[PDB]
């Protein structure tokens, strides 16, 4: 006989522990992660001396 | 199922807490401690095996903590 | 913020692997398990000699 | 969760097949083989540790198969 194994949503969440989560409703709203700038600053007064 | 391979040392970390926020580690440790507490006879058997094979003290302690951790 | 962990029915089934299953709809209909008779047989013809 | 403690050697058997019918055993073996196949560097590290500590051949093989099985 046949048996549906049931929803594995809880087992899915227990699988994806240790992974960062993200809100994704409006296209994408991606979060936590880093990036690397090089910064050039000539072009700068001190808001008036 | 997806009960295991729980995406642990894959990398990909960040500054922020990931999913369970240091609860899965204590989950793992508490369930193996609970399973040791329920089944003392296998712990005694593992201790006897550790005393028999190896026989240098560090090897004994290593394989004893491993045979406590071999449970699925 | 709060997060429901989801249904663990699949994880439940994966937990209760290695256990015998049972239909239980009408009160109980319990299955696989054994019992021990002692059998006395005096009281027996051979359906006629 | 109930991802683990998967009710294995508790007893309570019968003549008939219980729930997964010899699929959970192959499940366990295939997932640990798959995890070894994905991460060879930890296998090499475990082999080096087995060659360093112990140093009698049987102890080496024992702790190597254990450190392949220590993954959660």
């Amino acid at each position: 006989d046949v048996v549906v194994l049931g929803s594995q949503e809880g087992a899915m969440h227990t699988a994806l522990t240790g992974a960062t989560e993200i809100q994704m409703s409006s296209g994408n709203l991606l979060f936590t992660g880093h990036l690397k700038c090089r910064l050039r600053m000539d072009k700068l007064q001190l808001k008036g001396m | 199922s997806v009960a295991l391979v729980p995406h642990v040392g894959m990398g990909l970390e960040t500054r922020t807490e990931t999913w369970m926020s240091s609860e899965g580690a204590w989950k793992h440790a508490q369930r193996i401690e609970t399973w040791i507490l329920r089944h003392p006879g296998f712990t005694i058997m593992a201790a006897i095996l550790a005393y028999t094979i190896g026989t240098t003290y560090f090897q004994r302690v290593l394989i004893f903590i491993l045979l406590t951790a071999v449970t699925p």
